[PDB]
RNA sequence: GAUAACUGAAUCGAAAGACAUUAUCACG
RNA sequence: GAUAACUGAAUCGAAAGACAUUAUCACG
């Protein structure tokens, strides 16, 4: 399966730019979670939840270190598919990790916090939860685009949420994830669509950072240095 | 209950 | 990087056998978790924990459905004459399998921490008994199975020299960094021999298969001992 | 050993008035605690503390039922025109009332500690949630009411010379022992004058009644402010 | 309501023997609780609970100091009379002290044996600093008998009143009167009739038989308190 | 405290 | 734990 | 860094003795 | 009144069967 498409001299840099988006998404979480984990030290009832978040922040930090230390030029005539495949695979692994963490962080933990404490100073803002979901949805769709546009898809690369939306549709009759992805016909066409994707995701990552700062500020105003 | 002979 | 090594007609089947080990690991968890998730429906204090597990079991059941519906022969071009040098390289074929193993293993690491550590403590704190905790022996089996799947995945990758930062496992890198700052040797720190042909990979896979199957059976046995406990200590009527 | 002092026809009513103060103190707590105990149902981490409060509210509600159903005239033998080989001495009549005050005061001392100190801290350690805590002012009113009921009880007992080790209150003895190893400013250390007739007791009781009613109203006010606080925050 | 009954020369001593039973019950708790309060000083999560127990052990220690310094002969006028004190006048303050103590123990027993036991387990995830089941049984058994003894002192002399009622006795009466009132076969300990005594001799004799029973219970309580102190030492206290 | 006229 | 010819 | 202070006499230590100049905790 | 709803197929029941028309909780 795939393209026929070969790498060019500008491929190494394209890959570094894609990986940098992922590093930025990971880091953004790591910074807000370090903060939260610190405020939770003070709450005796949240001790085991705190340790679950620690376990998550370590995985994120490991993925971020792995991405940051990857030298893409080392692994690059190679077909363009051969080069994008490990990057797409890293995206998929990260996205599935975020799906799990997002559920724990924005849903069950939010409810557990209210059940334990009734303390809404300890919860996320509604807007941070929207920015969380919105950022995830776009990284899902970006990953779907990288994979489907080059026809390198497989069962092993499917994302849970994309397949859920397909199976849900096939037993009903438009949804973000259900829209068709056009095959790209050259690297130039991929280069260009990547760049337009880069612009969109960078916008979402900034909205996410903003909401994370609003929440960090909230916890700081209420709980202190 | 241990009650005395005849309380 | 890698081998030079080409696919043979027996490659498709080797891949199905590897995938089947992963399916069996996934299913073994899915089965015990469906049980636990059912007992927990009746404990009001464990409601949100129950939903976190449901989120995990879904991710496992998705990985297992994906693996089970994957047709490996679809993604393999053998040529027709041992060479055909437009034949897929063995690396090209193992790479996605190894990548699936890595994704799974990392998921299991997250779930294992929640299931065997924090949740075990939270259960005790919330219910004041041991009726719905895991047995010590199930936790040992959990860790022992994980360790072996970590090492198997390490072996698949390093033996063919297809390793990269993107395929590193957190636990293997942790053991390496931990050793380099300390610097009966650690299972993950031992050197993996490059394989020199598919025949050599085939045969080591089969020996690995026998070991992992042993571990998966021990895991299943402890999963039944624990399901029986939950039934006797919580499930059944008094 | 006491007074030579006999009961009069107005004694029965004096006793009911004293008992009514205690019923009002007890009820005031029972009402604010029912409320708190209801808000705590929603907080999973405070379940065992909730039960401990329930145990205290029950003891109070029992003391309050016992006081309300006590018919003081039943236990009082006035004579005819002051028949003495039947007339009860005033001491005989006050003693069980003073004893009830002492028991109640000691119970309040234990509950006040739990409620205003260790539980307040436990609540902050568990939840960081200050909507769940008492107001500072309610705590001041709690202490101020206790101090005055302590002193009132000390007065009933010492003024008639019916005191004994068995009727001493922990906090009064603590202040005496503390003073003897340090005339004086302390509330509980001040001398109590013997009364010389029932008339003099009657008059001082009435003045005490005014003061304690008064403290009870300040307490009810602060209890309403705190009930309102919980209601505004929790529903 | 009471007795016609006058004090005798042996009354002072009878009262000291009753008070000594109360001092021994109080002291027994004070000793185990000093120990528990010492261990808890080393558990960070039980800091506030530790203070609540301190507040209780002070109350007990106060009651015990009061009882130990009370000289009963001071408050008793035997004659040679009718200056003679009535037996009721003399027992009443003793009974009243028993009632106060008993209600205090009820509150403490609930805290110590129920809510705190649970809190401990929830906070520490082990049983190193819980009570043994047998200590809890001895706790309840001792309280029940001191309740009944106090009921007997009061009802046998007809000096009862609303103000002297114990919560747990009234509970069992009110519960019976809306559950049955199986008032003959009567398994409930507190629901059995108390016969009026007709003289001091009869009180003296029944006191002594009560004394033997309570002393038994206090020794079983002390036994179980040593077993539990030993446990805390072995499970928590000592080094490894 | 508040202690009435003459206590 | 690990079969012959995997490690050294 | 944080936590912990009876109106105690326990606690720890085989003993000597220790007990805020201390003890404990921690993605330190 | 409150709580509990997998993208499940377990769970409970000797069985028939039950599973929001349900189950559970609650200060004598
Ligand atoms: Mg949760
Ligand atoms: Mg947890
Ligand atoms: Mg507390
Ligand atoms: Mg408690
Ligand atoms: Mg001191
Ligand atoms: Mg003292």
């Amino acid at each position: 399966l795939g393209s026929d498409i070969k790498v060019t001299p500008g491929t190494s840099e394209l890959v570094e730019q894609i990986l940098a988006l992922l590093s930025r998404y990971l880091s953004s979480y790591i910074h807000v979670l370090n903060k939260f984990i610190s405020h939770l030290r003070r709450v005796a009832t949240l001790r085991f939840e705190r340790t679950t978040l620690i376990k998550f922040v370590k995985k994120l930090r490991f993925y971020n270190d792995s991405v940051l230390s990857y030298n893409a030029s080392e692994f690059i005539a190679d077909s363009f598919d051969k080069v994008i495949l490990p990057i797409a695979s890293m995206f998929v692994k990260s996205v599935e990790t975020f799906d799990l963490l997002n559920y724990y962080l924005t849903q069950s933990l939010q409810k557990e916090i209210l059940s334990k404490t009734l303390n809404e100073d300890l919860t996320l803002t509604a807007e941070s939860i929207l920015a969380i979901d919105d950022t995830y949805n776009h990284f899902v769709k970006f990953s779907q685009w990288m994979i489907e546009s080059l026809r390198i898809g497989s069962n092993l690369l499917d994302l849970e949420v994309v397949q859920f939306a397909i199976k849900s549709a096939d037993e009903d009759g438009d949804n973000i994830f259900l829209q068709e992805i056009l095959p790209v016909n050259s690297e130039e066409e991929f280069q260009t669509l990547s760049a337009a994707w880069h612009s969109i995701l960078d916008g979402k990552l900034s909205a996410l950072d903003e909401e994370f700062d609003v929440v960090a500020t909230k916890w700081h105003d209420k709980f202190g240095k | 209950i241990s009650v005395p002979p005849g309380v």
